[PDB]
RNA sequence: GGCCUACCAUGGUUUCAACGGGUAACGGGGAAUAAGGGUUCGAUUCCGGAGAGGGAGCCUGAGAAACGGCUACCACAUCCAAGGAAGGCAGCAGGCGCGCAAAUUACCCAAUCCUAAUUCAGGGAGGUAGUGACAAUAAAUAACGAUACAGGGCCCAUUCGGGUCUUGUAAUUGGAAUGAGUACAAUGUAAAUACCUUAACGAGGAACAAUUGGAGGGCAAGUCUGGUGCCAGCAGCCGCGGUAAUUCCAG
RNA sequence: GUCGACGUACUUCAUAGGAUCA
């Protein structure tokens, strides 16, 4: 007795484990954006499946149906805001485009690397998950934080990192005291 | 085996353990049924007081 | 028309006609009468216990041959005695005589160069511990 | 001490598991190396 | 270095004799900020006796500094 | 060995797609009552642009007047008509030459032989009506 | 089929079975005299040493 | 189940109290009072949840026992007292008077009223009868029983009651053109005028209301409350006036109210 | 009210399936698969019924055919000075049901609510922490360089460039980064614990030691089987020495 | 009783056709 706190799983297994075009595709994706396992890709393909089917099921309405106008403007507004869709391509038709790389480009990891403060993809994932970048002034350490369209100007080095100008951190102080203790005190 | 329960005994306040735990041991080793082994049910043995 | 009625007042005929000619479908009568498991070797169960009655091929010269790997095992529910495979031939040292092997179906998908028609079970746990945990030397057999 | 403390081996209890790389620990690292290796091949056959 | 204590969503509730609000603390270059320092500064801002100010809640924000 | 192809990904195929129809894609569409444009929308979940080649349209017009409803479906105004630089030959040969010369169409067809000959070419997905809908085989952007 | 077993014979008596032997084992300093002391103190209310 | 129940598990509460699940396991169950169970609001859902004066359901009791809150002039202390439609909750400190009226989403609004309006309420009669020793009475919707009414008052007339004396002051008949506030069913809170009325000897006489944008709808008479003539109402209506916007116009309104 | 009694009448249901059996049948909201039509599951967070070992009674009360109420009987079973007496976990914890197994006989009314004469007492209702990887969410287990054989880009191959788009094969090493953990402290909370925050420590085999499976390869002064020779096949943790020694498919 | 008639359960036998080449 309490009310149930609901939940549901965000990814789903595809049709078949092997189908060598699928393995080659997942290797291209998970090597290009610097991912970890297949669940990241399947989670994004689960999101994009849900988006594209609900948009399809809208297209089988007729224009000036209130349900289609309401939820179409809703879906288009959200996908514009995330950045996935463009600003000019704002008809409902264009979301039956939108391959997976569009989502995986708005990911915070790749968005660090593209802003050129990260020197690779994997180095970006490591700066993210070691408490170093800060989207608002909020230190984000999730690599899958789906950056919005107007957060993107505010990504920078976290004010309490050692790169965002606070304090040399752990091994730099240790070496500083070791050098300036062996020479002097 | 798995699920075999162990008991955790805190301090020795007075030369002896607590009462809640020791009372649990006493209850548990006084409900317990033993297994018919092989070597013990062919040979007489004797423990010498 | 076809054999069946079609008028809009004959649902009762169609519904009874499906309710009779449905007992002539082996999976239906199998799953309602509760016959569905004497196909399966064990009873209803998925594993089954057994006593190691003896070993087979303990005097077979040719090593790793299948008849070297098979023991002969009496089940404790029926009383019927069958034969059982064992993975990894070194694991014949673990089973002795009057152990309790817990058998599972062998269920092999395919048949190899020198295999055996007739072994249908395989040994999973020998006297409580599991043969992957003795062969990998995690646990050891509590006598 | 006088205490016969326990081994390492009979604490973590991993007998006879085979020896894998230092790259089955970290899936991201393994897919990274396998991508930048199977991209070399496509830089010879797409010549 | 300098906490700043701002007080948001102020309601004056005179039928339990109080002013209830949401304390919002900035403390940069400092960890979690002590509760007696809050009751001192709050009871000074509102000009009330220190033993008349109560305070609770206070989760400090992921990333740290508020 | 074009600049788009991965090992077998073939990442120059993308929404909106361009399918090539065979002559017995139309027959089994009319038979299983799926519809061309919305059927491809309902499987690929993206816009489609079905294309029909001059060799295939000649073959449809060669069938006769018993198959005139399929011809009615093929002259539909929103099925574009790709024209082909051919003598005018068998349809399946024209499809294979199109596929080799550009590698950016997916091929909707239903004969087994053309299925095999397409499957040799690496990176050409292959729609086909089965059961009740348009199942797609070798496309790595499904769900 | 968790119940079934190799059948074995018991040969413990039914009228007066002997006392069960409860070994208490462990390393040197681990406190295995306080255990026996406090178990007996709970089970007879009569402390030993 | 051998006797009256006494606990009400949250998730069986009335949906319009807006009680969040996962905050506890049970919900305030209203005592017996003037208004029904499913269509009341306890004082603890009003003081704690709505106005945010309390934080617990204990500080509510320490408000109610200081003799602060009064429902309809008379000071009430049972913390789950069933306040209801058309009551006048006076809080002396804060100088406030509220009236509980609906709003077009179905909820109960926080609707402050002035002082001179806070000294009457409306009551739809529910029966008239000869009482005892030949004395007529009316029985309004909040359980009241008023002797000696004006003989032109029949069932469904809205009476206007003076809180202090308790006497009937005024009344309003039930006929077409009368302004109607709907308290019940799917259109809960919409305000229109009456247009027609269907007879149905045997059950459930329907009523065709039309709001002030010409959208007719039909409800049972049971769910209809009369609150004044055309134009002029007698209570003060909440903001938004009972219009029942539609969700595309609601979002155009919200978005065009972009002021900061 | 055939609910029962007295008298009277002979009716009532039924191939549109009554009656009688079977149900590993509490009903519903609901869960799953699904192109659909359907098919299956629903003791199990909400509502409705029924029960408190089995059958039958009943008291007090507005409300009970009540079982943390009573009375007798069937079944179990506890104490005894042998005369008597007291019982009901399908509440919470915890046990037996087998010889083969799996949460704590924990803290509290602080929150949600309930009861009472009542703001205050009480509540194993309900919260809190603990405990087998139930079902779910996020995601660590290293990042960037420079060194040690080859070439691949290829400006160039008229012949030496090792020059370099650097892709690495890498096995040494260069400093930078951080939390798992430990911890002053504050916060959290009824009180703690943990999270969130943070002084001081905390990374080279980063020994601060990822796993589960299946496919191949070789292993001879070895064994065993068969044969139209030196072979083949099975297999190979078993050889000539040697085990504080062999430092081996670095492993 | 290595008994019969059933009822369940399982096993097994029947797979090559054309074209070219030698
Ligand atoms: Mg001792
Ligand atoms: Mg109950
Ligand atoms: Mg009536
Ligand atoms: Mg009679
Ligand atoms: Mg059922
Ligand atoms: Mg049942
Ligand atoms: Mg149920
Ligand atoms: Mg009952
Ligand atoms: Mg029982
Ligand atoms: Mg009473
Ligand atoms: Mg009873
Ligand atoms: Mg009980
Ligand atoms: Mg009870
Ligand atoms: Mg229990
Ligand atoms: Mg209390
Ligand atoms: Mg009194
Ligand atoms: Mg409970
Ligand atoms: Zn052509």
């Amino acid at each position: 007795p309490r009310a149930p706190r609901t939940y549901s799983k965000t990814y789903s297994t595809p049709k078949r484990p092997y189908e060598s075009s699928r393995l080659d595709a997942e290797l291209k994706l998970a090597g290009e954006f610097g991912l970890k396992n297949k669940k990241e890709i399947y989670r994004i393909s689960f999101q994009l499946s849900k988006i594209r089917r609900a948009a399809r099921d809208l297209l089988t309405r007729d224009e000036k149906d209130p349900k289609r106008l309401f939820e179409g403007n809703a879906l288009i507004r959200r996908l514009v805001r995330v950045g996935v869709l463009s600003e000019d391509k704002k008809k409902l038709d264009y979301v039956l485009a939108l391959k997976v790389e569009d989502f995986l480009e708005r990911r915070l990891q790749t968005q660090v690397y593209k802003l050129g403060l990260a020197k690779s993809v994997h180095h970006a994932r490591v700066l993210i998950t070691q408490r170093h970048i800060a989207v608002g002034k909020q230190i984000v350490n999730i690599p899958s934080f789906m950056v919005r369209l107007d957060s993107e100007k505010h990504i920078d080095f976290a004010p309490t990192s050692p790169f965002g100008g606070a304090r040399p951190g752990r091994v730099a102080r240790r070496n500083a005291a070791r050098k300036a203790e062996a020479s002097g005190e | 085996y798995q699920g075999a329960k162990l008991f955790y005994l805190s301090g020795v306040i007075n030369g002896r353990y607590p009462d809640r735990e020791i009372l649990n041991l006493s209850r548990f080793i006084s409900v317990m049924k033993f297994r018919p082994l092989k070597w013990r049910n062919e040979h007489p043995y004797m423990l010498a007081d | 028309g076809k054999g069946k009625p079609r008028g809009l007042n004959s649902a009762r005929k169609l519904r009874v006609h499906r309710r009779n000619n449905r007992w002539a479908e082996n999976n239906y009568k199998k799953r309602l009468l509760g016959t569905a498991f004497k196909s399966s070797p064990f009873g209803g169960s998925s594993h089954a216990k057994g006593i190691v009655l003896e070993k087979l091929g303990i005097e077979s010269k040719q090593p790793n041959s299948a008849i070297r790997k098979c023991v002969r095992v009496q089940l404790i529910k029926n009383g019927k005695k069958v034969t059982a495979f064992v993975p990894n031939d070194g694991c014949l040292n673990f089973v002795d005589e009057n152990d309790e092997v817990l058998l599972a179906g062998f269920g092999r998908k395919g048949k190899a160069k020198g295999d055996i028609p007739g072994v249908r079970f395989k040994v999973v746990k020998v006297s409580g511990v599991s043969l992957l945990a003795l062969w990998k030397e995690k646990k050891e057999k509590p006598r | 001490d006088g205490k016969r403390a326990i081994n390492y081996q009979i604490l973590k209890n991993k007998g006879l598991t085979p020896k894998r790389n230092k790259d089955n620990r970290n899936s991201r690292v393994k897919k990274r190396k396998k991508y930048q290796k199977a991209q070399k091949k496509l830089k010879s056959v797409r010549a | 270095d300098a906490v700043t204590i701002r007080t948001r969503k102020v309601i004056s509730n005179p039928l339990l004799a109080r002013k209830q609000f949401v304390v919002d603390v900035l403390h940069p270059n400092r960890a979690n900020v002590s509760k007696d320092e809050l009751r001192e500064k709050l009871a000074e801002v509102y000009k009330a006796e220190k033993d008349a100010v109560s305070v609770f809640g206070f989760r400090t924000q992921f990333g740290g500094g508020k | 060995v074009s600049s788009a192809l991965f090992f077998q990904y073939n990442q120059a195929i993308k929404p909106p797609y361009q399918v090539l129809i065979d002559t017995n894609f139309i027959n089994f569409s009319i038979q299983k009552k799926v519809d061309i444009v919305r059927g491809m929308m309902d499987c690929l979940l993206a816009k489609c642009n079905p294309l029909i080649t001059d060799c295939v349209m000649a073959e449809l017009e060669k069938l006769g007047p018993k198959y005139r409803i399929a011809l009615k479906l093929a002259r539909d105004p929103r099925i574009k008509r790709l024209s082909c630089s051919h003598k005018g030959t068998y349809a399946d040969d024209c499809l294979v030459h199109r596929v080799l010369q550009h590698k950016c169409y997916i091929v909707a067809t239903n004969d087994a032989g053309l299925k095999q000959r397409i499957r040799k070419i690496p990176g050409i997905p292959l729609m086909s009506v089965g059961g009740h809908a348009y199942v797609i085989e070798k496309l790595p952007d499904v769900f | 089929e968790r119940k079934l077993h190799v059948p074995m014979v018991d040969r413990t008596p039914e009228d007066d079975p002997p006392p069960f032997i409860v070994a208490v084992v462990g390393p040197p300093g681990t406190g295995k005299t306080t255990l026996i002391r406090s178990l007996v103190r709970r089970m007879t209310k009569s402390t030993l040493n | 189940a051998r006797g009256p129940k006494k606990h009400l598990k949250r998730l069986a509460a009335p949906h319009h109290w807006l009680l969040d699940k996962l905050s506890g396991c049970y919900a305030p169950r209203p005592s017996a009072g003037p208004h029904k169970l499913r269509e009341s609001l306890p004082l603890i859902v009003f003081l704690r949840n709505r106005l945010k004066y309390a934080l617990n359901g204990r500080e509510v009791k320490a408000i109610l026992m200081q003799r602060h809150v009064k429902v309809d002039g008379k000071v009430r202390t049972d913390t789950t007292y069933p306040a209801g439609f058309m009551d006048v909750i006076t809080l002396d400190a804060t100088n406030e008077n509220f009236r509980l009226v609906y709003d077009v989403k179905g909820r109960f609004a926080v609707h402050r009223i002035t002082d001179e309006e806070a000294s009457y309420k409306l009551g739809k009669v529910k029966k008239v009868q000869l009482g005892k020793k030949g004395v007529p009475y009316v029985v309004t919707h909040d359980g009241r029983t008023i002797r000696y009414p004006d003989p032109n008052i029949k069932v469904n007339d809205t009476v206007k009651i003076d809180l202090a004396s308790g006497k009937i002051t005024d009344f309003i008949k039930f006929d077409a053109g009368k302004l109607v506030y709907v308290t019940g069913g799917r259109n809960l809170g919409r305000i229109g005028t009456i247009v027609h009325k269907e007879r149905h000897d045997g059950g459930f006489d329907l009523v065709h209301i039309k709001d002030s944008l010409d959208n007719t709808f039909v409800t049972r008479l049971n769910n209809v409350f009369v609150i004044g003539e055309q134009g002029k109402p007698y209570i003060s209506l909440p903001k938004g006036k009972g219009i029942k916007l539609s969700i595309a116009e609601e979002r155009d309104r919200r978005r065009a109210q972009q002021g900061l």
